[PDB]
């Protein structure tokens, strides 16, 4: 219920070329996540990282190559972890590998959050239905299986059977994509999603944005705030390690800005930073530099800020 | 790159440790494996180890005796080899893991060499190969020596020209042998001197041998 | 526990296809990478995903997947492309990476030079010390691939035979060594004792008496 | 990587220069130092100098006989030496001098030798050591020869095995002498020719000397 | 200026102090850097400002400055560290860089080898000559310490007295060698010669006389 702060490491993908994801809470932890949030006067409780291990076969090769009944089912555990710790008077925040954790931090979040909304922050819009896009696709499809108007397209998978959708079309609003699919495209049209694309964004100003956003999602009722931060949103320059780098996204100065805009409304009550891949960066520097990028946009979100803040009363 | 390294001759029932000093900064966030080759046989994966040492995947051949371990603070994985047999004798190779439509080892080390032998150190019997084409050929025989190598010069290297030493065959006891052959042309014999000069280093065993039974 | 047949031969300019037989567990279910060996050095990935090849690799290399089998072929054979091909993927009954037992390939741009033999009779100084070797020196040889035969008179002689495989000379030619140990009284009792080296399907037999020169 | 250069023999009374190339384009705007070290005693801070060669250092053991030069066009540092003496005889290292909360050197070079000897060139006395454990050791004394080295065989390197060659004095004079010795079995004595070739390279001086003094 | 102790001992897996002492106008009042001389190799950065590492220095190595002293602690003690360790700084009252005499950390991961000693007397040659030189070779010894004495039958002599500092062999044991020069006459006037070496507190004595084999 936001009034301290929970770290949660969730390093869970599929394998294949994109399981460096997995090494993402490490990556951001050892970027001093912890000081910056105890050094921003924050209570702070660390529940650590999450054990991931496959269903039902732990043997070498589904480790390297996971299916996604382990997934859907690691979600599980994690609504859970996320539930307790909402009900336990805290502001969730989870490390991430790839942006399926959104499946068990939202559904966890919504149990003692009914009327929550959503930002989702990200160059993707991670929106497919499985029968939309490849079994490798669960990073890229997490928000079927939310939204409430769209089981009557998405089955049951198992691992999938616990997820209940715990949103409308009308409470998550999408900033920064440029990326999407065919299939992805339609659906946000169909069910009159609201989203911001980097084009909305050439055009509006990200000022105008927040500003229309909040009206579509806090502008007649004040509800809890769920901020799904990709890391893939921020242009490739500012975050190379990442798996699916798109170019022409987020500058530095955006993104501070909606964290900065989130953190402004003090109705956030969990957040989740995702697809932190250091495996994916051509130097130590590369990866060090974007979990620094991705250690900064919590720390907004949790009230740091570019021009100062906290208490003095100075000396002579 | 991957370098291993720390083989080298061990006694049967003994214990070793190789290290494997990889370049890569994302060695760390990488499965590697170790693949050992029985000398001239095929390749078999010994032992699989995860980024960060939570998990360990060893084969039935080598299990429960092997261990794998990794330091990245130290960008170095390890083997450490205990109850050690001759059927264990390979060179012993590092490997990334990684995964794709299915999984493959992309890069790999140029190798280091376990020898497990029963057989102590020891310096060879040489014997001469005298000879009976109008040239001829004579030689020496370097007989059972432990370890490898053996250096032979003829007349301390003067004798140059058509010289041919194979390589040694390893016996069934784990002890080797070679030959020593040098062609030389029918009228020479008599006149000018044939001694094959030998150098078993590992023992100090230093043999300087005539070649002179032709008895004709 | 994957097959893969032992050899292959070529001239350069020519193409091949080395083929992989596994099973249910592996191939029928899983993907084949494809390792190259270069001769005494640690093998090279070629091919993973049945087909995908890796950087600087030339399109020459081609892999191919069918149900319990896979194949690599090689176009426009050249020096230096011949080695040992292996053929690798993972088995889910034992839950282990498998291989298959190896290809050697060599590439035939030398003449069939057949070997020449040294054999010499056993030393006084070896036979004094109450022991007996014979020395079968093999050389100048191309391919290098030959099968040895000793004969005690006309009796064929398997123990106390120790042979090396051959290895590469100056000139890019082999050379091997095949050693009989005997007793004294086994060499004086035979009428002569023979060294049989076969190269390519053609024998070459030196002979040796214990009567002296 | 900083790499010193242009040491050498200098005789008393005389001038040497000395160069470091740097590899860093941020050479020209860090100071440089020198420090020397005496054959195995401590270091020695003897100069340093500014980004720019606006400012120069000295230690009162060189001022004013020592002169520390940069030319950032061409990346190297020198140190023009003058009125040398036995006591400059040192290695002399280039490093690069830095400031934090106090002063640390930070990069530094391999070395260069500095002799500064009264002594001239010559070759060596030699001298047989005879023999008088069932096992010999006989020997050639090497008596004051400059500078070094010495290259020395027993029977032009056939006889390699047990050979041991000390490492020289550089004698209160400044001239150097060496012992070179082998190990032979008692036996050997009469039947085979002991002897100890020798060259002073320098000085274009081979001695060639046989060891039979034993008188027993 | 600076003082800290010549040597320091363990056996790999232990740990030290080296100690720097000096003053007020150093280290009571500037910052202390630690210097790692690998012998015969230019001496590397370990630790400036007191107690910060540099790249790539493990843990192991910590600094600690208290007013007019600083030491450096090493612990888990590896072969590689043995080297020379030296202390450095600023000196406010003469204005220079101060560094202290070196400390020698030798690690003992090898069995005390006592020297090995041969003794030579003056060669006939060398007496034709007028001259006399008793040659003391040293060798196979383990650690790399030892000190020599001279005696004319049982008096001391330091007198034309040479020794080589130890040196490292083929099999990492250390090698010296002494030399004694005489006139003919000190040479045949005496019984006896003797050089004495003595290595970790313990002798080797060997003898020679004018007298022939
Ligand atoms: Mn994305
Ligand atoms: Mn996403």
């Amino acid at each position: 219920m936001v009034h301290s702060v929970a770290v949660i490491g969730a390093p869970f993908s599929q394998g294949q070329k994109r399981k460096g994801v997995e090494h993402g809470p490490a990556a951001i932890r050892e970027a001093g996540l912890m000081k910056r949030l105890s050094s921003l006067g924050c209570h702070l409780k660390d529940f650590g990282d999450l054990s991931f291990t496959p269903v039902p076969k732990d043997d070498l090769y589904n480790n390297l190559i996971v299916n996604p009944r382990s997934v859907g089912l690691a979600n599980q555990e994690l609504a859970e972890v996320v539930s307790r710790a909402v009900s336990d008077g805290y502001s969730c925040v989870t490390l991430g590998g790839d942006h399926s954790l959104a499946i068990g931090t939202i559904s966890g979040h919504a149990r003692h959050c009914p009327d929550l909304c959503v930002v989702w922050v990200d160059a993707h819009a991670d929106i497919n239905t499985p029968l939309t896009t490849s079994s490798g696709n669960l990073h890229g499809q997490p928000v079927s299986f939310l939204l409430r108007e769209l089981q009557d397209k998405v089955p049951q998978l198992p691992g999938f059977s616990w997820i209940k959708p715990c949103i409308s079309s009308a409470s998550i609003v999408y900033i920064g994509l440029r990326d999407v699919d065919p299939p992805e495209h339609f659906i946000l049209k169909n069910y009159d999603i609201q989203y911001f694309s980097m084009r909305d964004i050439d055009r509006l100003g990200i000022q105008k944005v927040m500003e229309r956003t909040f009206d579509l999602l806090i502008g007649k009722r004040q509800r809890p705030i769920h901020l799904s931060f990709d890391i893939d949103a921020f242009d490739p320059t500012l975050a190379p390690a990442t798996g699916t780098p798109v170019v022409g996204g987020l500058t530095y100065r955006e993104g501070m800005y909606i964290a900065e805009e989130i953190h402004n409304t003090g109705l956030l009550s969990a957040l989740d930073l995702v697809e932190v891949n250091p495996q994916l960066a051509t130097s130590e520097e590369e990866a060090k530099t974007t979990a620094n990028l991705a250690v900064d946009v919590i720390a907004s979100s949790f009230g740091q800020t570019r021009e100062g803040g906290h208490i003095v009363y100075d000396q002579l | 790159q991957l370098l291993e390294s720390g083989g080298g001759l061990v006694r049967p029932g003994g214990s070793l440790r190789l290290s494997c000093a990889a370049s890569e900064f994302t060695f760390r966030y990488d499965y590697h494996v170790w693949v050992r080759q029985a000398p001239g046989k095929g390749l078999e994966w010994v032992s699989a180890i995860s980024g960060s040492g939570g998990s360990t995947y060893y084969a039935d051949s080598v299990k429960s005796r092997f261990t794998i371990s990794r330091d990245n603070s130290k960008n170095t994985l390890y083997l450490q080899m205990n109850s050690l047999r001759a059927e264990d004798t390979a060179v012993y190779y590092c490997a990334r893991l990684r995964a794709d439509l299915g999984l493959y080892m992309d890069l790999w080390g140029r190798g280091t060499l376990v020898t497990v032998s029963s057989a102590s150190t020891k310096g060879p019997s040489v014997f001469p190969l005298a000879p009976s084409g109008g040239t001829a050929a004579l030689g020496c025989l370097v007989k059972d020596y432990f370890p490898e190598p053996v250096t032979v010069s003829w007349n301390s290297g003067a004798l140059t020209s058509g010289v041919h030493t194979f390589p040694a065959v390893l016996q069934s006891s784990g002890l080797y042998s070679l030959s020593s052959v040098v062609t030389v042309p029918s009228s020479s014999l008599g006149t000018q001197t044939y001694i094959c000069n030998v150098n078993h280093k590992p023992s100090n065993t230093k043999v300087d041998k005539r070649v002179e039974p032709k008895s004709c | 526990v994957l097959t893969q047949p032992p050899s292959v031969s070529a001239a350069p300019g020519q193409k091949v296809a080395v083929s992989c037989s596994g099973s249910s567990s592996n191939i029928g279910s899983h993907y084949v990478s494809w390792y190259q060996q270069l001769p005494g050095t640690a093998p090279k990935l070629l091919i993973y995903d049945n087909s995908e090849r890796t950087s600087g690799i030339p399109d020459r290399f081609s892999g191919s997947k069918s149900g319990t089998s896979a194949t690599l072929g090689i176009t426009g054979l050249q020096t230096g492309d011949e080695a040992d091909y292996y053929c690798g993927t993972w088995d889910e009954l034992t839950s282990n990476l498998v291989f298959g037992g190896g290809t050697r390939l060599t590439v035939l741009g030398q003449p069939k030079a057949a070997p020449s033999v040294t054999l010499f009779p056993p030393s006084s100084e070896e036979l004094q010390a109450n022991k007996a070797t014979l020395v079968c020196l093999i050389s100048d040889f191309y391919p290098g691939a030959v099968t040895v035969a000793w004969k005690a008179d006309s009796s064929p002689v398997k123990a106390g035979v120790e042979t090396t495989t051959p290895s590469k000379q100056s000139n890019n030619k082999y050379a091997a060594s095949s050693y009989l140990s005997l007793t004294p009284e086994q060499w004086k009792s035979h009428r002569s004792y023979s060294c049989q080296v076969t190269h390519e399907g053609s024998t070459v037999e030196k002979t040796v008496a214990p009567t002296e020169c």
